Protein backbone atom coordinates (compact mmCIF):
# COMPACT_ATOMS: atom_id res chain seq x y z
CA UNK A 1 0.00 0.00 0.00
CA UNK A 2 1.98 3.42 -1.02
CA UNK A 3 1.34 6.94 -0.43
CA UNK A 4 1.04 9.95 -2.50
CA UNK A 5 1.82 12.78 0.30
CA UNK A 6 1.21 16.60 -0.76
CA UNK A 7 3.65 19.45 1.02
CA UNK A 8 0.25 21.40 1.67
CA UNK A 9 -3.36 22.59 -0.11
CA UNK A 10 -2.84 26.49 -0.78
CA UNK A 11 -5.71 26.60 -2.93
CA UNK A 12 -9.10 25.07 -2.73
CA UNK A 13 -9.34 22.07 -5.43
CA UNK A 14 -11.21 19.07 -6.78
CA UNK A 15 -8.67 15.96 -6.39
CA UNK A 16 -9.52 12.81 -8.13
CA UNK A 17 -7.73 9.34 -7.73
CA UNK A 18 -8.73 7.35 -10.43
CA UNK A 19 -12.52 6.95 -10.59
CA UNK A 20 -12.92 8.70 -6.89
CA UNK A 21 -13.07 12.60 -6.17
CA UNK A 22 -13.51 14.68 -3.47
CA UNK A 23 -12.86 18.28 -2.55
CA UNK A 24 -10.11 20.55 -0.28
CA UNK A 25 -10.45 23.43 0.92
CA UNK A 26 -7.99 26.57 0.99
CA UNK A 27 -5.32 26.23 3.13
CA UNK A 28 -7.07 22.94 4.68
CA UNK A 29 -4.83 20.52 6.87
CA UNK A 30 -4.19 17.73 3.85
CA UNK A 31 -0.88 15.74 3.54
CA UNK A 32 -2.28 13.16 0.37
CA UNK A 33 -3.51 10.13 -0.11
CA UNK A 34 -2.25 6.88 1.58
CA UNK A 35 -3.01 2.49 1.03
CA UNK A 36 -2.80 3.09 -2.88
CA UNK A 37 -3.07 -0.39 -4.42
CA UNK A 38 0.17 -1.52 -6.00
CA UNK A 39 0.20 -3.34 -9.24
CA UNK A 40 -1.59 -0.77 -11.16
CA UNK A 41 -0.61 2.53 -13.02
CA UNK A 42 -3.01 5.64 -11.22
CA UNK A 43 -3.77 8.95 -12.05
CA UNK A 44 -4.35 11.70 -10.12
CA UNK A 45 -5.95 15.05 -11.18
CA UNK A 46 -6.82 18.51 -10.60
CA UNK A 47 -9.26 20.73 -10.94
CA UNK A 48 -9.23 24.50 -9.70
CA UNK A 49 -12.01 25.62 -7.41
CA UNK A 50 -11.07 29.53 -8.64
CA UNK A 51 -10.58 28.42 -12.38
CA UNK A 52 -11.89 25.29 -13.78
CA UNK A 53 -10.74 25.83 -16.88
CA UNK A 54 -7.94 23.45 -17.44
CA UNK A 55 -8.28 19.75 -15.49
CA UNK A 56 -4.74 18.28 -15.29
CA UNK A 57 -3.25 15.40 -13.51
CA UNK A 58 -0.39 12.70 -13.30
CA UNK A 59 -0.10 9.10 -14.46
CA UNK A 60 1.94 6.82 -12.33
CA UNK A 61 2.81 4.09 -11.20
CA UNK A 62 4.36 3.97 -7.30
CA UNK A 63 6.31 0.61 -7.64
CA UNK A 64 9.33 3.03 -9.82
CA UNK A 65 9.72 5.47 -7.26
CA UNK A 66 8.51 7.46 -4.31
CA UNK A 67 6.14 10.42 -5.83
CA UNK A 68 4.62 13.41 -3.66
CA UNK A 69 2.46 16.45 -4.74
CA UNK A 70 3.55 20.06 -4.04
CA UNK A 71 1.72 23.31 -5.49
CA UNK A 72 3.77 25.50 -7.13
CA UNK A 73 2.56 29.55 -7.07
CA UNK A 74 4.45 30.57 -9.91
CA UNK A 75 3.18 28.08 -12.43
CA UNK A 76 -0.22 27.93 -10.70
CA UNK A 77 -0.62 24.05 -10.63
CA UNK A 78 -0.04 21.14 -8.17
CA UNK A 79 2.97 19.44 -9.84
CA UNK A 80 4.28 15.91 -9.03
CA UNK A 81 7.83 15.52 -8.16
CA UNK A 82 9.79 12.90 -7.29
CA UNK A 83 11.91 12.12 -3.95
CA UNK A 84 15.47 10.21 -4.43
CA UNK A 85 16.11 10.00 -0.47
CA UNK A 86 13.79 6.91 0.71
CA UNK A 87 14.67 7.67 4.55
CA UNK A 88 13.36 11.58 4.12
CA UNK A 89 10.52 10.00 2.25
CA UNK A 90 9.33 7.25 4.98
CA UNK A 91 9.77 9.45 7.44
CA UNK A 92 7.95 12.41 6.02
CA UNK A 93 4.99 10.26 5.34
CA UNK A 94 4.97 8.39 8.65
CA UNK A 95 4.75 11.47 10.53
CA UNK A 96 1.63 12.76 8.30
CA UNK A 97 0.34 9.02 8.91
CA UNK A 98 0.83 9.60 12.68
CA UNK A 99 -0.90 12.80 12.26
CA UNK A 100 -3.99 11.04 10.21
CA UNK A 101 -3.51 14.10 7.96
CA UNK A 102 -3.75 11.71 4.81
CA UNK A 103 -6.78 10.65 3.52
CA UNK A 104 -7.35 6.63 2.36
CA UNK A 105 -7.47 5.16 -1.19
CA UNK A 106 -11.36 3.36 -0.68
CA UNK A 107 -10.54 -0.24 -2.19
CA UNK A 108 -13.73 -1.20 -1.88
CA UNK A 109 -13.27 -4.93 -1.41
CA UNK A 110 -15.78 -6.34 -4.37
CA UNK A 111 -14.99 -3.33 -6.45
CA UNK A 112 -12.77 -4.40 -9.52
CA UNK A 113 -13.54 -0.98 -11.38
CA UNK A 114 -9.83 0.14 -11.75
CA UNK A 115 -8.61 -2.39 -13.18
CA UNK A 116 -11.02 -3.59 -15.27
CA UNK A 117 -10.47 -0.21 -16.65
CA UNK A 118 -6.43 -0.59 -16.53
CA UNK A 119 -5.92 -3.60 -17.70
CA UNK A 120 -3.97 -3.44 -20.26
CA UNK A 121 -2.18 0.02 -19.10
CA UNK A 122 0.93 0.27 -18.67
CA UNK A 123 3.15 2.71 -17.65
CA UNK A 124 6.27 2.39 -19.80
CA UNK A 125 3.55 2.86 -22.68
CA UNK A 126 2.40 5.56 -21.14
CA UNK A 127 5.53 7.44 -21.66
CA UNK A 128 5.67 6.77 -25.27
CA UNK A 129 2.45 8.52 -25.87
CA UNK A 130 3.73 11.35 -23.17
CA UNK A 131 7.19 12.05 -23.64
CA UNK A 132 8.73 13.79 -21.40
CA UNK A 133 11.58 11.43 -20.39
CA UNK A 134 13.48 13.60 -17.53
CA UNK A 135 10.04 12.00 -15.07
CA UNK A 136 8.73 8.84 -14.32
CA UNK A 137 5.37 10.00 -13.92
CA UNK A 138 3.51 11.64 -16.96
CA UNK A 139 1.31 15.17 -17.13
CA UNK A 140 -2.07 15.30 -18.87
CA UNK A 141 -4.42 17.87 -19.68
CA UNK A 142 -7.67 19.43 -20.87
CA UNK A 143 -5.70 21.28 -23.83
CA UNK A 144 -3.04 18.91 -24.79
CA UNK A 145 -3.42 18.07 -28.70
CA UNK A 146 -2.01 14.35 -30.49
CA UNK A 147 0.23 14.02 -33.00
CA UNK A 148 -2.74 13.32 -35.96
CA UNK A 149 -4.17 16.52 -34.65
CA UNK A 150 -1.27 18.88 -34.82
CA UNK A 151 -1.07 17.59 -38.70
CA UNK A 152 -4.61 18.75 -39.79
CA UNK A 153 1.25 23.16 -32.51
CA UNK A 154 3.87 22.31 -29.99
CA UNK A 155 5.47 19.13 -30.68
CA UNK A 156 6.81 18.24 -26.95
CA UNK A 157 3.41 18.70 -25.13
CA UNK A 158 1.67 16.77 -27.60
CA UNK A 159 -0.55 12.95 -27.22
CA UNK A 160 1.64 10.46 -29.41
CA UNK A 161 -0.94 8.20 -29.93
CA UNK A 162 -1.16 5.97 -32.59
CA UNK A 163 -2.02 7.76 -35.65
CA UNK A 164 -5.49 5.95 -37.67
CA UNK A 165 -6.74 7.21 -40.92
CA UNK A 166 -9.13 5.16 -42.90
CA UNK A 167 -8.53 6.92 -45.90
CA UNK A 168 -4.60 6.35 -46.02
CA UNK A 169 -2.44 4.76 -47.81
CA UNK A 170 -1.21 3.11 -45.09
CA UNK A 171 -4.66 1.53 -44.10
CA UNK A 172 -5.64 0.32 -47.98
CA UNK A 173 -3.35 -1.52 -50.15
CA UNK A 174 -3.41 -0.89 -53.70
CA UNK A 175 -5.39 -2.96 -56.21
CA UNK A 176 -7.36 -3.49 -52.54
CA UNK A 177 -9.66 -0.52 -52.50
CA UNK A 178 -12.81 -1.22 -52.17
CA UNK A 179 -12.17 -4.37 -50.12
CA UNK A 180 -9.55 -2.78 -47.35
CA UNK A 181 -12.05 0.19 -47.30
CA UNK A 182 -15.20 -1.56 -46.76
CA UNK A 183 -13.23 -4.66 -44.42
CA UNK A 184 -10.47 -3.05 -42.42
CA UNK A 185 -8.91 -6.75 -41.39
CA UNK A 186 -5.56 -6.13 -43.18
CA UNK A 187 -5.37 -2.29 -41.66
CA UNK A 188 -6.22 -4.38 -37.97
CA UNK A 189 -4.33 -7.43 -38.30
CA UNK A 190 -1.75 -6.33 -40.33
CA UNK A 191 -0.93 -3.27 -40.41
CA UNK A 192 -1.43 -2.19 -36.40
CA UNK A 193 -1.60 -5.72 -34.65
CA UNK A 194 0.94 -6.94 -36.21
CA UNK A 195 2.99 -4.67 -37.19
CA UNK A 196 2.73 -1.70 -34.94
CA UNK A 197 1.56 -2.65 -31.72
CA UNK A 198 2.99 -6.18 -31.73
CA UNK A 199 -0.02 -7.68 -29.63
CA UNK A 200 -3.45 -7.19 -28.57
CA UNK A 201 -2.84 -6.36 -25.39
CA UNK A 202 -0.66 -3.02 -26.42
CA UNK A 203 -3.54 -2.10 -28.45
CA UNK A 204 -6.06 -2.26 -26.00
CA UNK A 205 -3.60 -0.36 -23.11
CA UNK A 206 -3.97 2.75 -25.76
CA UNK A 207 -7.53 2.59 -26.18
CA UNK A 208 -7.68 2.28 -22.15
CA UNK A 209 -5.73 5.27 -21.67
CA UNK A 210 -7.38 7.65 -24.28
CA UNK A 211 -10.75 6.60 -23.14
CA UNK A 212 -9.53 7.45 -19.53
CA UNK A 213 -7.85 10.90 -20.91
CA UNK A 214 -10.93 11.64 -22.36
CA UNK A 215 -13.29 10.74 -19.47
CA UNK A 216 -10.77 12.31 -16.82
CA UNK A 217 -9.41 15.63 -18.38
CA UNK A 218 -12.21 16.06 -20.77
CA UNK A 219 -9.09 15.91 -23.96
CA UNK A 220 -10.95 15.88 -26.91
CA UNK A 221 -8.00 14.20 -28.99
CA UNK A 222 -8.19 11.33 -26.39
CA UNK A 223 -11.67 10.55 -27.58
CA UNK A 224 -11.17 10.80 -31.01
CA UNK A 225 -8.48 8.02 -30.50
CA UNK A 226 -10.75 5.95 -28.27
CA UNK A 227 -13.63 6.10 -31.27
CA UNK A 228 -11.18 5.35 -33.89
CA UNK A 229 -9.92 2.09 -32.27
CA UNK A 230 -13.17 0.82 -31.42
CA UNK A 231 -14.27 1.81 -35.16
CA UNK A 232 -11.16 -0.09 -36.92
CA UNK A 233 -11.87 -3.37 -34.78
CA UNK A 234 -15.89 -2.88 -35.49
CA UNK A 235 -15.11 -2.80 -38.92
CA UNK A 236 -12.89 -5.55 -39.12
CA UNK A 237 -14.82 -8.67 -40.54
CA UNK A 238 -11.96 -11.20 -39.53
CA UNK A 239 -11.09 -10.47 -35.89
CA UNK A 240 -9.03 -12.84 -33.59
CA UNK A 241 -12.07 -14.47 -31.08
CA UNK A 242 -10.31 -13.83 -28.07
CA UNK A 243 -9.85 -9.85 -28.53
CA UNK A 244 -13.68 -9.48 -29.29
CA UNK A 245 -14.65 -11.02 -26.06
CA UNK A 246 -12.31 -9.28 -24.68
CA UNK A 247 -13.23 -5.64 -26.09
CA UNK A 248 -17.35 -6.42 -25.01
CA UNK A 249 -15.43 -6.73 -21.59
CA UNK A 250 -13.29 -3.38 -21.83
CA UNK A 251 -16.01 -1.54 -23.07
CA UNK A 252 -18.55 -2.21 -20.94
CA UNK A 253 -16.79 -1.03 -17.96
CA UNK A 254 -15.90 2.03 -19.89
CA UNK A 255 -19.86 3.03 -20.17
CA UNK A 256 -20.24 2.00 -16.63
CA UNK A 257 -17.84 4.21 -15.45
CA UNK A 258 -18.91 7.41 -17.78
CA UNK A 259 -20.74 10.33 -15.74
CA UNK A 260 -24.06 10.22 -17.39
CA UNK A 261 -24.11 13.97 -17.77
CA UNK A 262 -21.20 13.83 -19.54
CA UNK A 263 -22.30 11.33 -22.25
CA UNK A 264 -23.72 14.07 -24.68
CA UNK A 265 -20.03 15.01 -25.48
CA UNK A 266 -17.69 11.90 -25.10
CA UNK A 267 -19.83 9.13 -27.31
CA UNK A 268 -19.79 9.58 -31.05
CA UNK A 269 -23.33 8.82 -32.05
CA UNK A 270 -22.02 8.02 -35.55
CA UNK A 271 -19.35 5.37 -34.15
CA UNK A 272 -21.44 3.51 -31.11
CA UNK A 273 -24.54 3.26 -34.04
CA UNK A 274 -22.32 1.72 -36.40
CA UNK A 275 -20.72 -0.95 -33.79
CA UNK A 276 -23.52 -1.82 -32.27
CA UNK A 277 -26.06 -2.03 -35.06
CA UNK A 278 -24.11 -2.19 -38.45
CA UNK A 279 -20.80 -3.66 -38.49
CA UNK A 280 -19.51 -6.96 -39.01
CA UNK A 281 -19.02 -6.75 -35.16
CA UNK A 282 -22.55 -5.99 -34.33
CA UNK A 283 -23.21 -9.45 -32.73
CA UNK A 284 -20.24 -9.48 -30.38
CA UNK A 285 -20.53 -6.78 -27.92
CA UNK A 286 -23.65 -8.09 -26.06
CA UNK A 287 -22.65 -6.66 -22.60
CA UNK A 288 -21.97 -3.06 -24.31
CA UNK A 289 -24.78 -3.17 -26.39
CA UNK A 290 -27.13 -4.48 -23.52
CA UNK A 291 -25.55 -1.28 -20.91
CA UNK A 292 -25.85 1.38 -23.63
CA UNK A 293 -29.54 0.42 -24.13
CA UNK A 294 -30.71 0.47 -20.38
CA UNK A 295 -28.27 3.42 -19.77
CA UNK A 296 -28.03 5.93 -23.34
CA UNK A 297 -31.51 4.52 -25.14
CA UNK A 298 -31.64 8.30 -26.70
CA UNK A 299 -28.52 8.28 -28.48
CA UNK A 300 -29.35 5.98 -30.40
CA UNK B 1 -16.70 22.76 -50.99
CA UNK B 2 -19.21 21.64 -52.63
CA UNK B 3 -20.13 22.84 -56.74
CA UNK B 4 -23.69 25.06 -56.55
CA UNK B 5 -25.40 28.14 -58.08
CA UNK B 6 -23.59 30.30 -56.43
CA UNK B 7 -19.69 29.26 -57.82
CA UNK B 8 -20.85 28.13 -60.98
CA UNK B 9 -18.23 30.22 -62.79
CA UNK B 10 -15.17 28.41 -61.56
CA UNK B 11 -16.73 25.42 -64.09
CA UNK B 12 -15.04 27.56 -67.06
CA UNK B 13 -12.20 28.76 -65.58
CA UNK B 14 -8.27 27.29 -66.88
CA UNK B 15 -8.40 24.66 -63.99
CA UNK B 16 -8.69 21.41 -65.59
CA UNK B 17 -11.51 20.06 -64.10
CA UNK B 18 -13.98 16.87 -64.86
CA UNK B 19 -17.76 15.77 -63.72
CA UNK B 20 -18.27 12.52 -63.09
CA UNK B 21 -21.51 10.64 -63.43
CA UNK B 22 -22.08 7.04 -61.94
CA UNK B 23 -26.14 7.10 -63.07
CA UNK B 24 -25.84 4.64 -66.13
CA UNK B 25 -22.96 2.68 -64.59
CA UNK B 26 -25.23 -0.47 -63.70
CA UNK B 27 -28.17 -1.27 -66.14
CA UNK B 28 -30.61 -3.82 -65.61
CA UNK B 29 -34.47 -5.06 -66.81
CA UNK B 30 -36.27 -6.29 -63.78
CA UNK B 31 -38.24 -9.45 -65.02
CA UNK B 32 -40.08 -12.42 -63.70
CA UNK B 33 -38.82 -15.75 -63.24
CA UNK B 34 -40.57 -19.06 -64.25
CA UNK B 35 -41.18 -19.73 -60.27
CA UNK B 36 -43.00 -16.18 -60.26
CA UNK B 37 -39.96 -14.36 -58.62
CA UNK B 38 -38.06 -10.97 -60.27
CA UNK B 39 -34.60 -11.55 -61.36
CA UNK B 40 -32.48 -8.67 -63.04
CA UNK B 41 -30.41 -9.19 -66.36
CA UNK B 42 -27.86 -6.71 -66.40
CA UNK B 43 -27.02 -4.39 -70.07
CA UNK B 44 -24.05 -2.84 -70.58
CA UNK B 45 -23.81 0.63 -68.75
CA UNK B 46 -21.52 4.06 -69.04
CA UNK B 47 -19.09 6.40 -67.20
CA UNK B 48 -19.78 9.79 -68.17
CA UNK B 49 -16.85 11.92 -67.40
CA UNK B 50 -16.70 15.57 -68.43
CA UNK B 51 -14.74 18.56 -69.06
CA UNK B 52 -16.90 21.32 -69.19
CA UNK B 53 -14.77 23.84 -70.73
CA UNK B 54 -13.51 22.00 -73.41
CA UNK B 55 -16.70 19.50 -74.19
CA UNK B 56 -14.06 16.44 -74.11
CA UNK B 57 -16.03 13.56 -73.30
CA UNK B 58 -14.10 10.31 -71.72
CA UNK B 59 -17.13 7.41 -72.19
CA UNK B 60 -16.09 4.20 -70.31
CA UNK B 61 -18.00 1.69 -71.59
CA UNK B 62 -19.28 -1.18 -68.97
CA UNK B 63 -19.56 -4.13 -70.30
CA UNK B 64 -22.07 -6.94 -68.73
CA UNK B 65 -19.13 -9.58 -67.99
CA UNK B 66 -17.51 -6.78 -65.71
CA UNK B 67 -20.97 -8.41 -62.86
CA UNK B 68 -19.92 -11.95 -63.30
CA UNK B 69 -20.06 -13.40 -60.09
CA UNK B 70 -20.43 -10.44 -57.96
CA UNK B 71 -22.89 -9.33 -55.22
CA UNK B 72 -23.85 -6.29 -53.91
CA UNK B 73 -23.92 -4.91 -57.66
CA UNK B 74 -24.81 -1.42 -56.89
CA UNK B 75 -22.01 -0.80 -54.38
CA UNK B 76 -19.79 -2.36 -57.06
CA UNK B 77 -20.90 -0.24 -59.24
CA UNK B 78 -19.89 2.54 -57.30
CA UNK B 79 -15.97 1.65 -56.55
CA UNK B 80 -15.94 0.37 -60.71
CA UNK B 81 -16.31 4.07 -61.59
CA UNK B 82 -13.61 5.40 -59.29
CA UNK B 83 -11.39 2.62 -60.60
CA UNK B 84 -12.18 3.49 -63.79
CA UNK B 85 -11.65 6.96 -62.90
CA UNK B 86 -8.80 6.84 -61.51
CA UNK B 87 -7.21 4.67 -64.26
CA UNK B 88 -8.14 7.74 -66.56
CA UNK B 89 -6.34 10.32 -64.56
CA UNK B 90 -3.31 7.85 -64.22
CA UNK B 91 -3.30 7.39 -68.24
CA UNK B 92 -3.31 11.49 -68.79
CA UNK B 93 -0.51 13.27 -68.88
CA UNK B 94 0.39 15.44 -66.02
CA UNK B 95 -0.13 18.41 -67.62
CA UNK B 96 -3.74 17.09 -68.45
CA UNK B 97 -4.79 15.57 -65.24
CA UNK B 98 -7.06 17.28 -63.73
CA UNK B 99 -7.53 19.86 -60.23
CA UNK B 100 -10.84 19.24 -59.47
CA UNK B 101 -12.92 16.12 -59.94
CA UNK B 102 -16.95 16.89 -59.22
CA UNK B 103 -18.90 14.27 -58.64
CA UNK B 104 -22.82 14.38 -59.72
CA UNK B 105 -23.73 11.79 -56.48
CA UNK B 106 -22.37 11.92 -53.35
CA UNK B 107 -22.00 8.40 -53.10
CA UNK B 108 -19.14 8.52 -55.11
CA UNK B 109 -16.85 10.63 -52.65
CA UNK B 110 -15.43 8.14 -50.84
CA UNK B 111 -15.12 5.58 -53.21
CA UNK B 112 -12.90 7.82 -55.32
CA UNK B 113 -11.11 9.37 -52.24
CA UNK B 114 -10.06 6.35 -51.78
CA UNK B 115 -8.82 5.59 -55.29
CA UNK B 116 -7.14 8.51 -56.04
CA UNK B 117 -4.90 8.93 -52.81
CA UNK B 118 -2.07 8.79 -54.76
CA UNK B 119 -3.44 12.18 -56.16
CA UNK B 120 -3.87 14.26 -53.08
CA UNK B 121 -3.42 17.87 -55.02
CA UNK B 122 -6.55 16.57 -56.74
CA UNK B 123 -9.83 17.70 -54.91
CA UNK B 124 -12.53 15.83 -55.02
CA UNK B 125 -16.00 17.59 -54.74
CA UNK B 126 -19.89 17.10 -54.54
CA UNK B 127 -22.07 19.23 -56.36
CA UNK B 128 -25.56 20.32 -55.08
CA UNK B 129 -26.79 20.96 -58.37
CA UNK B 130 -29.25 18.63 -59.99
CA UNK B 131 -27.77 18.11 -63.18
CA UNK B 132 -29.22 16.00 -65.86
CA UNK B 133 -26.31 13.73 -66.76
CA UNK B 134 -28.49 10.45 -66.54
CA UNK B 135 -29.94 11.29 -69.69
CA UNK B 136 -26.70 10.68 -71.83
CA UNK B 137 -28.10 7.95 -72.69
CA UNK B 138 -30.82 9.40 -74.43
CA UNK B 139 -28.16 10.49 -77.10
CA UNK B 140 -28.20 8.05 -80.14
CA UNK B 141 -25.43 7.39 -80.72
CA UNK B 142 -23.62 7.04 -77.04
CA UNK B 143 -26.69 5.13 -76.32
CA UNK B 144 -26.00 3.42 -79.90
CA UNK B 145 -21.98 2.68 -79.24
CA UNK B 146 -22.90 1.47 -75.40
CA UNK B 147 -25.45 -1.23 -76.82
CA UNK B 148 -23.18 -2.73 -79.96
CA UNK B 149 -20.12 -3.21 -76.84
CA UNK B 150 -18.82 -6.61 -76.81
CA UNK B 151 -15.78 -5.96 -74.66
CA UNK B 152 -14.65 -3.17 -72.10
CA UNK B 153 -13.89 0.16 -74.45
CA UNK B 154 -13.38 4.02 -73.77
CA UNK B 155 -14.85 5.87 -76.60
CA UNK B 156 -13.76 9.91 -76.91
CA UNK B 157 -16.55 12.26 -77.77
CA UNK B 158 -16.73 15.96 -77.59
CA UNK B 159 -20.19 16.30 -76.61
CA UNK B 160 -20.50 20.46 -77.99
CA UNK B 161 -19.54 19.67 -81.28
CA UNK B 162 -18.29 22.72 -83.01
CA UNK B 163 -20.46 24.61 -80.66
CA UNK B 164 -16.79 26.61 -79.53
CA UNK B 165 -16.30 27.90 -82.50
CA UNK B 166 -19.60 30.23 -82.30
CA UNK B 167 -20.11 30.60 -78.57
CA UNK B 168 -18.19 30.21 -75.17
CA UNK B 169 -18.07 27.37 -72.61
CA UNK B 170 -20.66 29.00 -70.24
CA UNK B 171 -23.37 28.76 -73.47
CA UNK B 172 -22.03 25.49 -74.44
CA UNK B 173 -22.77 24.09 -70.96
CA UNK B 174 -26.16 25.64 -70.78
CA UNK B 175 -27.50 24.50 -74.18
CA UNK B 176 -26.14 21.05 -73.15
CA UNK B 177 -27.97 20.72 -69.68
CA UNK B 178 -31.07 22.37 -71.50
CA UNK B 179 -30.95 19.58 -74.05
CA UNK B 180 -30.43 17.05 -71.19
CA UNK B 181 -32.86 18.54 -69.11
CA UNK B 182 -35.24 17.87 -71.92
CA UNK B 183 -34.41 14.73 -73.40
CA UNK B 184 -35.06 13.69 -68.95
CA UNK B 185 -38.31 15.11 -68.79
CA UNK B 186 -39.95 13.64 -71.66
CA UNK B 187 -37.52 12.17 -74.26
CA UNK B 188 -40.10 11.70 -77.01
CA UNK B 189 -41.26 15.45 -77.36
CA UNK B 190 -37.62 16.71 -76.73
CA UNK B 191 -36.46 14.19 -79.66
CA UNK B 192 -38.84 15.24 -82.07
CA UNK B 193 -38.01 18.83 -81.63
CA UNK B 194 -34.61 17.94 -82.45
CA UNK B 195 -35.37 16.13 -85.81
CA UNK B 196 -38.73 17.19 -87.12
CA UNK B 197 -36.99 19.12 -89.84
CA UNK B 198 -35.72 16.61 -92.01
CA UNK B 199 -33.65 19.39 -93.67
CA UNK B 200 -31.38 19.92 -90.66
CA UNK B 201 -29.05 17.05 -90.09
CA UNK B 202 -26.47 14.98 -88.06
CA UNK B 203 -23.05 15.25 -89.18
CA UNK B 204 -21.57 11.76 -89.04
CA UNK B 205 -18.81 13.25 -86.75
CA UNK B 206 -21.32 15.05 -84.22
CA UNK B 207 -23.71 14.05 -82.00
CA UNK B 208 -26.47 16.79 -82.39
CA UNK B 209 -27.60 18.59 -85.36
CA UNK B 210 -26.42 20.90 -87.72
CA UNK B 211 -28.55 24.43 -86.46
CA UNK B 212 -27.71 27.86 -87.46
CA UNK B 213 -27.80 30.51 -84.88
CA UNK B 214 -31.26 31.53 -85.44
CA UNK B 215 -32.37 27.80 -85.23
CA UNK B 216 -30.67 27.52 -82.17
CA UNK B 217 -32.35 30.28 -80.59
CA UNK B 218 -35.66 28.44 -81.83
CA UNK B 219 -34.33 25.23 -80.19
CA UNK B 220 -33.65 26.37 -76.86
CA UNK B 221 -37.22 27.88 -76.60
CA UNK B 222 -38.65 24.68 -77.25
CA UNK B 223 -37.11 23.03 -75.11
CA UNK B 224 -37.70 25.72 -72.60
CA UNK B 225 -41.20 25.35 -72.93
CA UNK B 226 -41.22 21.39 -72.91
CA UNK B 227 -39.48 22.22 -69.30
CA UNK B 228 -42.14 23.88 -68.01
CA UNK B 229 -45.12 22.25 -69.55
CA UNK B 230 -43.77 18.92 -68.01
CA UNK B 231 -43.09 20.84 -64.73
CA UNK B 232 -47.10 21.76 -65.30
CA UNK B 233 -48.44 18.45 -66.38
CA UNK B 234 -46.42 16.90 -63.62
CA UNK B 235 -47.52 19.49 -61.03
CA UNK B 236 -51.16 20.92 -62.39
CA UNK B 237 -50.58 24.27 -63.03
C1 LIG C 1 -8.99 8.96 -1.75
C2 LIG C 1 -10.36 9.39 -1.52
C3 LIG C 1 -11.36 8.97 -2.38
C4 LIG C 1 -12.65 9.39 -2.21
C5 LIG C 1 -12.95 10.22 -1.17
O1 LIG C 1 -14.25 10.53 -0.88
C6 LIG C 1 -15.13 10.67 -1.89
C7 LIG C 1 -16.40 11.09 -1.15
O2 LIG C 1 -17.52 10.59 -1.70
C8 LIG C 1 -16.55 12.61 -1.24
N1 LIG C 1 -16.83 12.96 -2.70
C9 LIG C 1 -11.96 10.66 -0.31
C10 LIG C 1 -12.29 11.63 0.77
C11 LIG C 1 -10.67 10.22 -0.49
Amino acid sequence: MNTVPFTSAPIEVTIGIDQYSFNVKENQPFHGIKDIPIGHVHVIHFQHADNSSMRYGYWFDCRMGNFYIQYDPKDGLYKMMEERDGAKFENIVHNFKERQMMVSYPKIDEDDTWYNLTEFVQMDKIRKIVRKDENQFSYVDSSMTTVQENELSDPAHSLNYTVINFKSREAIRPGHEMEDFLDKSYYLNTVMLQGIFKNSSNYFGELQFAFLNAMFFGNYGSSLQWHAMIELICSSATVPKHMLDKLDEILYYQIKTLPEQYSDILLNERVWNICLYSSFQKNSLHNTEKIMENKYPELL
Amino acid sequence: GAMNSSNYAELFNNDIKLFVDDTNVYRVTVHKTFEGNVATKAINGCIFTLNPKTGHLFLKIIHTSVWAGQKRLSQLAKWKTAEEVSALVRSLPKEEQPKQIIVTRKAMLDPLEVHMLDFPNIAIRPTELRLPFSAAMSIDKLSDVVMKATEPQMVLFNIYDDWLDRISSYTAFSRLTLLLRALKTNEESAKMILLSDPTITIKSYHLWPSFTDEQWITIESQMRDLILTEYGRKYNV
